[PDB]
């Protein structure tokens, strides 16, 4: 993601996929993580 | 006796204190609609009592079969409740 601005203002982001974060953490942490996401998804569903 | 407890406390209140008194008395009212009163509280998710909007559609429907269909005698309470489900 590159953005060029006035006043010699260039920029660049790089946006890596989430699955390369979800392989630095072990089996216990991920399957505990996926529950609270499925909990928050239904709770944000009701709010939205 | 639970009918009388809501008569002395909630039902004699006017309209402005009605919605506030039900919010503070809520989980106590849900406690004895499930235990003591003949019309239960409808919300029941994962064997936990709950609000209506935290139930899936299938467990909304299976709770309507639980509270309107008599499985021992294979009949509905009413045809107009069958026409509701």
């Amino acid at each position: 993601v590159t953005s060029f601005g006035f006043g010699q203002k260039g920029a660049q982001a790089v946006v890596v996929h989430p699955d390369y974060l979800f392989a630095v953490l072990d089996r216990s942490t991920y399957e505990e993580y996926a529950t609270k996401v499925s909990a928050r998804n239904k709770k944000t569903y009701r709010y939205m | 006796m639970f009918w009388k407890e809501l008569d002395d406390t909630i039902f004699n209140l006017p309209k402005n204190k009605l919605l506030d008194a039900l919010n503070k008395k809520r989980d106590h009212i849900i406690k004895k609609l499930n235990n003591d009163f003949q019309k239960p509280w409808f919300g029941k998710n994962a064997n936990g009592v709950c609000d209506l909007q935290e139930m899936t559609y299938k467990e909304v429907a299976n709770r309507l079969v639980e509270l309107m269909y008599v499985k021992k005698s294979h009949r509905w309470i009413d045809v107009s409740l069958r026409n509701m489900y």
